[PDB]
């Protein structure tokens, strides 16, 4: 076989040890998930110093606790402008899931509270940026670069969905980089936590699953599709499947063709055809072995689960860090008020926040 | 090249999700 006997016990004792760790996480989730903290702080406890990310949500920005000194990462909501989008159910999902998960990859919300105009996440400041920043900049990610990443990804993805959360948004633009090295998972407003099949087509269009685009009912291999695309892009450069419009990007992923640089190990192609599987009965992450398919191919057989899980892996990028406040791996924005009304607005809509 | 056509698609920046 392609174990000896001690190997063999080694890997089934350590699949079974993420069996009993992901039972306990499930059992911490779970009574977070049902008795979810609210109003653990107030806008006059930070000073706002400047906009890191913008976007239809809203924007994000770099504060600092004016008692302790402490930097975080503000997300700001206009409670009128998510009720005219139509995400006042997605952004109390986030704020929901953030405040139950905990893993070392997943971005920790460390206040949050409302007033009468907005809402706002208080989350750790994650000064590297984003993995997207890095990635154009580089060109591409030597293998083991983007084998340490994925691997936090796969682990992540792990603990997601023994909590039968699907993610649904993984992309490089949406991974950010700590002050270690390692990623942090920051947005939830498109996870669901479904233990069968859901509907919504959400997504970006390079990430996008087949069965999603074809408009089937789908499941949590979506993420473990999308995971294929990150590897394959971080090791690239460049996506699977592009084009000049999504229509055409549809068309490819649809198609069961995907084609990789000469410099791509076999290793690697081989991890990636069998992850990028558009026949979901033969999609790795989602057969009777599970994840344990992905951990265990030959790509991943120099990855320490448990040191990456432990942050004991010594990262192969470290973003600069001039100092704590340093906003430098951020992209400079226009920097409008926060406005705050003297009335309460979408009151009702945001009671469990 | 696979990477000119890349950057040819006008897709190399951050890219938004469907519902943007
Ligand atoms: C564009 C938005 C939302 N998408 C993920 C990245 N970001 S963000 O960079 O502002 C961003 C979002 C959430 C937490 C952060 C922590 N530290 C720094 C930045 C953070």
């Amino acid at each position: 076989g392609h174990m000896g006997n001690a190997a063999a016990a080694k890997k089934g004792s350590e699949q079974e040890s993420v069996k009993e760790f992901l039972a306990k996480a499930k059992e911490e989730f779970l009574k977070k998930w049902e008795s979810p903290s609210q109003n653990t702080a107030q806008l006059d406890h930070f000073d706002r110093i400047k906009t890191l990310g913008t976007g239809s949500f809203g924007r994000v920005m770099l504060v600092k606790h004016k008692e302790t000194g402490n930097h975080y990462a503000m997300k700001i909501l206009d409670k009128q402008k998510v009720v005219k989008l139509k995400q006042i159910e997605h952004t109390l999902n986030e704020k929901r899931i953030l405040q139950a998960v905990n893993f070392p990859f997943l971005v920790k919300l460390e206040f949050s509270f409302k007033d009468n105009s907005n809402l706002y996440m208080v989350m750790e400041y994650v000064p590297g940026g984003e993995m997207f920043s890095h990635l154009r900049r580089i060109g591409r990610f030597s293998e083991p670069h983007a084998r340490f990443y994925a691997a936090q990804i796969v682990l992540t993805f792990e603990y997601l969905h023994s909590l039968d959360l699907i993610y649904r948004d993984l992309k490089p633009e949406n991974l950010l980089i700590d002050q270690q090295g390692y990623i942090q998972v920051t947005d939830f407003g498109f996870a669901k936590r479904v233990k069968g099949r859901t509907w919504t087509l959400c997504g970006t269009p390079e990430y996008l699953a087949p069965e999603i685009i074809l408009s089937k009912g789908y499941n949590k291999a979506v993420d473990w599709w999308a995971l294929g695309v990150l590897i394959y892009e971080m090791a690239a450069g460049y996506p699977p499947f592009f084009a000049d419009q999504p229509i055409q990007i549809y068309e490819k992923i649809v198609s069961g063709k995907v084609r990789f640089p000469s410099h791509f190990s076999s290793d690697l192609k081989d991890l990636l055809r069998n992850l990028l599987q558009v026949d979901l009965t033969k999609r790795f992450g989602n057969l009777k072995n599970g994840v344990n398919d992905i951990k265990n191919h030959k790509w991943f057989a120099t990855t320490d689960w448990i040191a990456i899980y432990q942050r004991k892996v010594e990262a192969p990028f470290i973003p600069k860090f001039k100092g704590p406040g340093d906003t430098s791996n951020f992209d400079d924005y226009e920097e409008e008020e926060i406005r705050v009304s003297i009335n309460e607005k979408c009151g009702k809509e945001f009671t469990e926040f | 090249t696979t990477y000119a056509d890349f950057i040819a698609s006008g897709r190399t920046g951050r890219r938004n999700a469907i519902h943007d």
